[PDB]
């Protein structure tokens, strides 16, 4: 009767019901069993992916023993799992440990009784461990495990198991590499489907069967460092902390709206004897701003009850299903003894899933990521945990699911008015991506951009992070004129091993791992070295780039942007000069004639496989004066954001528009110094006028030209 | 064009 | 003769079979494009929309997507980047029921009908 | 330095052949001589990290306990296929009522194989 | 990815770092994968971009 | 295998890693197997593959 408290008990746990019911894995179990019974050494070791189950397979073995699904030579035995703390911490004195080493191993060799040994991590035996604290690399069991005397079952991971080979190359032929396979996602559906009984009895909340498949397949294409059973099981336990917090008690949304009552109304008391400057303008705002806040308050509590009224309907009508079935479950199913409720009340109960539950299906598209009173598990609530866990910033493309995505064309049209056909292809790509549609191994959003130097080639690009992600952090500027060298290829993919910078991973490979959902620039491609273009032909083609780790990087849901100049050599004699009329007869056909000749340059510099790689090539028209009316006016909207501290509100009449344009604009420079022409005459002298006390706090500067060639100091209240 | 029933 | 310049003629020796692919005839593309809708079903097998395309729909695609010189990559682009765009849009609002036998056809009108039948 | 050399695998056929009684008498199942020569040729062509007199023995060691699973227990297929009958019927017992319109095909997957699996049996 | 081997400097990717350098837990790029999966279909995507010295490894 | 000696810093597979660096166990890779079997035929698959630093070893 060994104590076994030195390790830990293992068989009685299934006797205690803690491990009853494990999805078996029959190709794996017999590899353990057929290792055990031979004449020679009897040492299986589980070697495989860290993300796969290691311990749970051996926990399956104990359940196979108690039910008798074992051969006669393996009946009755008990596994012993080992508490690794009790080796070194049990050494209170030197002479008091190794008697336990005699207590174990004399029960290992000639005991001939119930004996099965388990090791959590063999690294805690051979990689760690003092010679005086227990078994190390220099202790016994090396010439013992030739013989089939002692039967242990280990568990290690592959790349760390390679340390045992390079350590002394002697355990290599004493232990046994049993390769543990990844569990092949469609089987993990069958694993989690067997686990429907346990989680629904763990915490009660009903789990839909759409999302169970969606918990696994969405875990594939997005999460890489974890693997198939860890991804499939943690998310449902991470489905707890989203649902258990919100469905118990009041949800978080109502708590968020209660914060704005006391935080915002606190500032009314803070200005009583404060007759100083502008800050009393908030009284024109804060009363109206509270009318903006408190209307959101009144709707949420009314909608919360209606959703709670669905809880009052669903939770009672599901109780009626026990009446309608159990009477029929015992020989009335062979006799159909009521032809009354088996057709009437059952179908109408299904009609409540066709009426009350479809409203909750209809509840999702405006409650995309949260849930006020929802006991189901929708797929967007599963993918929100991906947004919660992976490198996702706050409110963005995916946070406005399936309804704001159509409105994203409007906001992007508020940046560059001109060049619809470019943005139309940009409009569809987000609709391909964030709407649960086809995400291929092609990265979503690959577009070539061509135009003269000056037009909004990278304007488009900044706003795709400023307005879409609302974060300005998914932008990755890549100066391709810094890659003019032939050696500069290694700056992306990393350096070859043993050489300078192998501790680095590559400059652009590293930034994508930190932000796996981002927008990627390539700024000045016409100067870039021709062999760096050889790298990009597989980046647009496939997601994968192997690295110094040979790690796999995906570029799914990453918009890759390919701005380059390439046009000032062809836009040459100002062909599109004064395209203000935009030319239905000629201009249009010039855009056909130009763009095919730019594909010729894509055949000339690029070795034209990029045409096969890129989804869609866009060509920018140069700016027209009808464009320059509204486009220059947008800078004056953002002018008041930085200068509301200064509180000079510059008003621009239409007379002020053409004075800026007609002295500065050309189709060559693409209205780039026109905004500098704003900055070079009027904007330098605001710093001097702010020093002395003329236009300091409340002075409405009316800027106008009466064909008088001077800004006016006509000022109002 | 879409053709729905 | 190029594999002995670029590839150092032992590669001509060591490799067993040097296969050379033809450019794609149009007779293959009635099947190759048809294979991609079956692989498109695998990306809508969660959604249970069964997209069925006949040869009366394939002929409009080939005539306005295929050059031989690129080997039918942009035909692939033409499916995804054009006609697949408002399979995605019509699903956003309540216009695509998750069980419809979706069919594509042309009435020789230079105009497409996507046919929804339950 | 009295160097042990590897035992030159064509000679290890004689090594295994000397040990056949230590495997045949150990548990009961005969071992054909056709599998011996093939057990040597897998040690040459395929595995290279372990060395020569192990791999000729360690495959036959695995050939020992392989047939013990069959003969001193259930055979391969009957043990495997009966569980998939029980596992998929467990998964129906997890469902027992669903929504329609998606799982309709999944009812038409798991249930239809039970007639197929039992006719295989 | 055979587009990465444009360098002659990048040949030691495949067969591994020589000893006295960083890679020993990493024994090499294509070497360790074949030991982990000896039944495989080893791709070589774009040979026309790999450097002639990388081809000297493929000679054997 | 002459293919592994294309780069200049690949000589260290012949005489092992130099001392004081990461490695130095299995002190040579060539000249260990030569010491294991000093009656043997030593192949060199090609010669045009190697960097010129490797050939200074073969002169010795
Ligand atoms: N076949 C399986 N059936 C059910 N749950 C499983 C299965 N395999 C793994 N798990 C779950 O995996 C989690 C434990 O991680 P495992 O990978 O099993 O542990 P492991 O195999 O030892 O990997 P390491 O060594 O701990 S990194 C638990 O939540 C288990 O429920
Ligand atoms: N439609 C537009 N909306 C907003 N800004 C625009 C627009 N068109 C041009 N611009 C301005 O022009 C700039 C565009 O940036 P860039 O694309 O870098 O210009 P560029 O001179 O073509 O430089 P490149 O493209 O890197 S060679 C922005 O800073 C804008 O202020």
């Amino acid at each position: 009767l060994y104590i076994e408290q030195f390790g830990s008990n293992m068989n009685e746990k299934v006797r205690n019901g803690k491990l009853q019911g494990i999805y078996g894995r029959d190709e794996e179990i017999r590899a353990i069993i057929e290792s055990l019974l031979r004449y020679n050494k009897n040492s299986p070791v589980l070697v495989g992916n860290p993300g796969t189950g290691k311990t749970t397979i051996v926990e399956g073995l104990v359940y196979r023993i108690e039910k008798g699904d074992v051969p006669k030579e393996l009946q009755g035995y008990t596994v012993i799992s080992l508490n690794f703390r009790k080796f070194t911490s049990g050494t209170s004195y030197r002479g008091e440990f190794e008697t336990r080493m005699k207590n174990i191993i004399k029960e290992l060799k000639n005991k001939k009784n119930k004996i099965i040994l388990f090791v959590d991590e063999i690294h805690l035996l051979l990689g760690a461990g003092k010679a005086e604290g227990g078994t190390d690399a220099a202790n016994l069991l090396k010439p013992v495990l030739s013989k089939g005397e002692i039967k242990l079952i280990g568990a290690t991971t592959i790349a760390e198991y390679r340390k045992f080979i390079e350590s002394c190359s002697a355990f290599e032929r004493r232990f046994e590499k049993i390769l543990v396979e990844p569990p092949s996602v469609d089987m993990t559906v069958k694993i989690l489907r067997s686990l429907k009984s346990k989680y629904e009895n763990f915490y009660g909340i009903n789990i839909t069967d759409k999302a169970l498949v969606a918990a696994a397949k969405i875990s594939d294409r997005f999460i890489k460092d974890r693997y198939l059973p860890d991804k499939a099981i943690d998310l449902l336990n991470k489905a707890c902390s989203f649902l258990q917090v919100q469905l118990s008690g009041k949800p978080r949304i109502i708590d968020v709206t209660e914060r704005d009552i006391e935080r915002l109304s606190y500032e009314i008391s803070t200005l009583e004897k404060d007759v100083d400057k502008v800050s009393k303008k908030k009284y024109n705002k804060l009363i109206k701003e509270f009318e903006e806040k408190k209307e959101q308050l009144k709707k949420y509590y009314e909608e919360y009850v209606i959703t709670g009224e669905r809880l009052k309907r669903k939770k009672e009508i599901e109780k009626k299903l026990n009446d309608l079935k159990e009477l029929t479950q015992n020989y009335v199913y062979s006799n159909k003894e009521p032809p009354i409720e088996l057709q009437n009340s059952l179908k109408e109960a299904q009609q409540k899933y066709l009426e009350l539950y479809k409203e909750t299906v209809a509840y999702v598209e405006a409650k995309t990521h949260n849930a006020m009173n929802v006991d189901a598990v929708y797929q967007e609530h599963v993918s929100y945990i991906y947004l919660r866990d992976s490198g996702m910033p706050l409110g963005s493309l995916s946070f406005e699911s399936s309804k704001g995505a159509l409105k994203l064309y409007n906001s992007l049209s508020k940046s560059i008015i001109g060049n619809e056909d470019i943005i139309k292809s940009l409009s569809d790509a987000v609709v391909k991506a964030a709407t649960g549609m086809k995400d291929p191994e092609k990265p979503i959003g690959t577009f070539l951009f061509l135009g003269p130097t000056g037009v909004g080639k990278t304007e488009l690009a900044k706003t795709l992070a400023i307005e879409l992600f609302n974060s300005k952090d998914n932008l990755i500027r890549v100066n391709m004129s810094e890659f003019t060298e032939a050696h500069s290829v290694s700056k992306i993919t990393g350096s070859p091993p043993g050489y300078v910078g192998f501790s680095d991973s590559g400059q652009l490979t590293e930034a994508v791992r930190e932000k796996p959902h981002s927008v990627v620039l390539f700024d000045e491609l016409e100067k870039a070295h021709a062999d760096v273009f050889k790298v990009l032909l597989q980046i647009l083609g496939d997601g994968y780039i192997n690295d110094n780790h040979r790690r796999n990087i995906d570029f799914s849901n990453t918009i890759i942007i390919m701005t380059s100049n390439l046009g000032a050599e062809l836009f040459k004699k100002k062909l599109f000069f004064d395209a203000d009329n935009s030319g239905t007869p000629e201009y249009k056909r010039v855009m056909e004639d130009v763009r095919l000749s730019l594909i010729k340059k894509c055949k000339k510099v690029f070795k034209p496989e990029f045409v096969n790689r890129i989804d869609k090539i866009g060509v920018f028209e140069p700016l027209n004066k009808k464009n320059l009316h509204k486009i220059v006016a947008l800078r004056f909207k953002k002018l008041e954001k930085r200068l509301e501290e200064k509180n000079i509100q510059v008003s621009v009449s239409e007379k002020a528009i053409d004075y800026i344009i007609d002295q500065s604009y050309d189709p060559e420079l693409g209205a780039r110094p026109t905004l500098i022409f704003i900055e070079s005459v009027i904007m330098t002298k605001f710093a001097i006028m702010y020093l002395k006390k003329e236009l300091v706090d409340d002075m409405d500067v009316f800027v106008d030209y009466n064909s008088k060639a001077k800004n006016l100091v006509i000022n109002l209240s | 064009d879409v053709d729905s029933s």
